[PDB]
């Protein structure tokens, strides 16, 4: 009874398509499903397991296996938060209070509008620039709270 | 995409003019004006050569992998080409090792650069399909390198029968999803199959048995940007740069307590010692340092800072991370982050491995947090001792070893805590 | 192997023309025929001459070699004169701006090669040939080898597919004159003389090559033949806006993001080859000028117009060279003088007299070495190259730079 | 006199069968001529006339029309460049500059060794990749000193 829309349903097939075979486009898939719905609902894996002719059970397991999808909470922005070595030498916990000063939320807690979710994570690659966070694809240094709630303000 | 996702402007600076080129500056640089530092001129040379001889010319060069062993480059191709075809090509992009940030500079910023590397090595190892796998993490370089691939199919240095030579290629981009078991080369195929990344029993190797089976090359990001010039300048001139045993550029990620963290372009003769007070401008506050971290793989120690940034047995290797801590940062609060790291990151296949590498974390910070007991002492120091055996890839292999290392180098600290 | 060619940027809406052309390489016969080539030609060998030709003419197809003639009333008119006949692909392009002629000729030779043959069997030819500027080495060898390996699968010879038709494609090259592209100057150039223009009427289709009816016609549109049989006129002509129907190729360069080939329908706007499909300006600075190649010159308040053939559209070979803010108008000017300087045959004393004059002038007036008579001769001369001219290029020599004085005025009146 | 060698007489003999008359071969014949010797040397056309059944002073007429051939100057190596309205306007000055550092010539002038010509040309038909020029049948886009530098180190 759950069926996607079709403009997903169209990059879904373009990722398909991309690859010279089809279980291949099974991570670009994800991405674009929480893309789409602010997470990944349990409901869209069967139609996907269709799509990429996969067993359900497959596509659960790789679901299930890389943090980045998230089946739990449907949030519009992901604020990825470095807890790694670099930046808790640098002021991870600065950045983690800045964020609940202005959000009122703490790691693995979304706001109650459902508009951001802070989402602990390992090392961003972006060490010199400690602390780093992400806001979906978009990646900063965080440098104090009057600097993030500025770049916090961009998101709508 | 002629708008990409907010990067940080990474610091990065150069002595040898080559893989930071124009990746020194902070922005993409597009086709023209890599066409006009005569880019892809080295594609075109390689054409005109036997693939065999490209192999000679990598193996002579003496480049090796930067993606954290040091291997052979030109040995590697070697040990692919003596197996039947088809072949595949793979750029290893999946960089998440902590500290480690040098590949993402070359993808975001001189993508052309890797372009051309990739469609070299394709060439020489006679593969015709090549992939990208780039870390879930990267957005922008992932954006960056499909417009980059599309522009090179626009000038024709990809597709069939490049510029007449009857060469076929198309580099596929794929992306992570979270996982820095990816980086491994067999789970990173594993995944490229659209599986779980699962590390598989070494032998084979995948210069043997790799994607569908076919031999494939797994090469580094910063392995691959040094293609072009040793075609471009010769295998002999390329020799030149450096000490003639550990020759041309190598690119040093810089981070923690110095002023100015970023990427360095340096020859591997350069000293640890060097790297942090000549190059990265010393210390923040001018403090001592304590302890360099290579990645999450090694401790130096203040003793240890004359080493060259090499991969001799005395030198520093891996991928040239370079973490600086300084003399009032706490070795166990830093132990313990690592510790946090391959808890997060153990695939679970091994039973040592998963067990260890949870427990490890989960007693350091009852140890951190003063709620140890004398058995969790006693234990911590097991699980780090017993997290490699039955291992199948590197990762168990050095879960305990940097934790080991602080435990060596800075007992009265541990002490304290005990 | 075949000589080094640049890349040419190729884009379609419609994946005609440029299905194949529109990557940078040679196609040859195997990929065309399993892209279904071919299977027009064996279409037309089972139809009349007289029903090609008119699909052709119901097609509305237009030539793609500037003068924008029906197609099919340009064959019907051959077929009213006695053969032998001849058919003759004008592959001469050299007019300032245009390419797109050659990315067909270098990227997908069996859709030129094709449609000679159902053209050629159209018109009753057995001896067609292929005229290729002197200065496009790769695609006379390209077209060379394609035509061998179309021999070798039986669409050319004898007996084409037990049809009876009979034909030979012959490839001649130019050696460096512009004016080998006028219809009749190029048929003197087959006969192995100077090219010369020659008084017409008559048209080639009466008296042509060896004075026998011959059809002169651009690389764009035969390659447009197959496509006409292959799809019927009717699905063809559906293609665009039902007067001017089918696909045009347009070769867009200076100042944009995206310079190359665009295939596109004729009711694109101007505004749209260069904003929408050609990436807009170069550092988004304003358009100032789009000189039809060395034709015509537009200004930024002509942007609206339609790329068809209509009295108000851009017509001709769809060249748009785009000049922006910075652009010095009488630099440029001076560019398309000294183009027609060149190319002028000098058969004629005002063609010959004046493309010279006024190239020499205009090179005073912009050094600022004009005197005020190099001035006023400069304005008479541009007005009388015309007079007694046998052939366009004496017609047109003057008319761009005219309207760069009609339309800029303030930038010529500072030259003084 | 003059006799053209048999391996050259031969390709004439070639282009000269084929066409259905003689006199369509000439200038397949001035090309080959050309090629052969970097130059029409005014010797050859008598004998040139004499395959082609066609009298000298035909000949004569054709090569002067004809703004591809020369016969003053003989080079092994024609860097053709494109002078015309696009080449102008997007850097027909910097390939010409490039040239000069490079080669130490200038329009219409031979190195000294007799290797490279610049002649000028008018539009090449490939204004998209302006400024173009062609290195005998060799064609390129201009892109800087460096590139054009390496390019020609592949004629020697
Ligand atoms: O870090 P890791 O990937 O765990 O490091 P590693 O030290 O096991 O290997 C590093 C690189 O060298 C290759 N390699 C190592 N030994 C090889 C052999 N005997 N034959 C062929 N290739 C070989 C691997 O496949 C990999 O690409
Ligand atoms: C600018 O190029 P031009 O070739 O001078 O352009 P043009 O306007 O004189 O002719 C364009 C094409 O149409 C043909 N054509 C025009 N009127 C014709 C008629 N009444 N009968 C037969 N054929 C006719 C010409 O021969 C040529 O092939
Ligand atoms: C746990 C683990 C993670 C790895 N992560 C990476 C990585 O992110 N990038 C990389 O190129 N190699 C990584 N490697 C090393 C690869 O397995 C492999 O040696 C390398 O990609 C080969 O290319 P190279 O010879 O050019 O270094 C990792 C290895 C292990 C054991
Ligand atoms: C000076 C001059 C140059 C021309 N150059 C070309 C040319 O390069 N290619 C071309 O097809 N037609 C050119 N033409 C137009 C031809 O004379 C002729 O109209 C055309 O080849 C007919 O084919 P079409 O009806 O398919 O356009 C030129 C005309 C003139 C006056
Ligand atoms: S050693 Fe650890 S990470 Fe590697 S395969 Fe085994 S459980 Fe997975
Ligand atoms: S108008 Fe000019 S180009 Fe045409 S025939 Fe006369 S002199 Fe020659
Ligand atoms: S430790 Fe945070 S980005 Fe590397
Ligand atoms: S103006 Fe130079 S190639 Fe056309
Ligand atoms: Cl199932
Ligand atoms: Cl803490
Ligand atoms: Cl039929
Ligand atoms: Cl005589
Ligand atoms: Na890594
Ligand atoms: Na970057
Ligand atoms: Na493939
Ligand atoms: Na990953
Ligand atoms: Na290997
Ligand atoms: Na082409
Ligand atoms: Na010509
Ligand atoms: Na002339």
């Amino acid at each position: 009874e759950f069926e996607f829309p079709e403009e997903l349903k169209t990059k879904l097939q373009e990722h398909i398509n991309y690859f010279p075979k089809k279980r291949q486009a099974i991570l670009l898939c994800l991405h674009e499903i929480q893309n789409y719905y602010g997470y990944i609902p349990p409901e869209s894996l069967k139609p996907l397991a269709d799509m990429l002719e996969l067993p359900l059970n497959h596509v659960e397991g790789v679901v299930a296996f890389y943090d980045m999808f998230d089946r739990e909470d449907k949030a519009k922005y992901r604020i990825r938060v470095c807890v790694s070595i670099v930046c808790h030498l640098m002021g991870t916990n600065k950045l983690l209070k800045a964020l609940e000063n202005i959000l009122g939320i703490k790691p693995g807690e979304v706001t109650p509008d459902g508009k951001f979710k802070i989402v602990p994570v390992q090392c961003l690659g972006a060490c010199s620039e400690a602390p780093v966070f992400m806001v979906n694809d978009d990646e900063y240094k965080f440098e104090s709270e009057v600097q993030l709630n500025e770049i916090l303000s961009r998101y709508t | 995409m002629r708008s990409y996702p907010a990067i940080p402007r990474i610091y990065a600076e150069t002595t040898l003019n080559m893989l930071l080129k124009r990746a020194k500056k902070p922005r993409v640089h597009s086709i023209d004006e890599y066409l006009k530092d005569g880019g892809y001129q080295a594609l075109e040379k390689a054409l005109n050569m036997s693939p065999e001889e490209i192999i000679d010319w990598v193996d002579k060069s003496t480049l090796r992998g930067g993606g954290g062993a040091g291997f052979p480059t030109g040995k590697k191709w070697k040990f692919a080409v003596q197996n039947p075809g088809p072949r595949y090509f793979i750029c290893n992009a999946d960089e998440s090792e902590p500290g480690t940030f040098k590949d993402r500079i070359i993808i975001e910023r001189d993508p052309h650069l890797l372009i051309e590397g990739i469609i070299i090595s394709s060439y020489a190892i006679g593969a015709n399909e090549a992939y990208i796998y780039i870390r879930g993490e990267y957005p922008a370089g992932y954006y960056i390198l499909r417009d980059a691939i599309e522009e090179a199919k626009k000038k024709g240095f990809l597709g069939k029968n490049i510029l007449g030579s009857g060469f076929d290629l198309e580099i596929y981009v794929a992306r992570g999803a979270g996982a820095y078991i990816c980086g491994e080369e067999t789970a990173l195929i594993e995944s490229l199959e659209g599986k779980r990344g699962h590390p598989r029993l070494k032998p084979p190797y995948p210069v043997q048995k790799g994607l569908w089976g076919k031999p494939t090359v797994v090469n580094n990001v910063e392995t691959i940007a040094n293609v072009p010039f040793i075609i471009s300048m010769g295998w002999e001139e390329y020799r030149y740069i450096g000490p003639s045993d550990y020759a041309g550029p190598k690119l040093f990620p810089v981070s923690g307590k110095v002023k100015k963290p970023g990427v360095y372009e340096l020859p591997m003769n350069t000293t640890l010692r060097e790297v942090i007070f000549k190059y990265a401008g010393g210390t923040l506050g001018n403090k001592k340092v304590k302890a360099v971290f290579s990645g999450a793989l090694d401790c130096f120690s203040s003793e240890e800072l004359d080493i060259p940034m090499d991969y001799s047995p005395l030198g520093f290797g891996g991928t040239g991370t370079v973490i600086v801590l300084t003399e009032e940062d706490d070795i166990v609060e830093a132990a313990l982050k690592i510790a946090e790291f391959y808890e997060h990151e153990t695939c679970g296949q091994c039973t040592p491995c998963r067990v260890g590498c949870y427990e490890q974390a989960n007693l350091l910070e009852k140890i951190y947090k003063g709620e140890a007991t004398e058995q969790d002492w006693e234990g911590f120091d097991f699980v780090n001792r017993n997290i490699q055996p039955t291992s199948i890839c590197g990762l168990g292999a050095v879960a305990g070893r940097l934790i080991r290392q602080t435990l060596e180098k800075f007992p009265e600290e541990w002490e304290k805590y005990r």
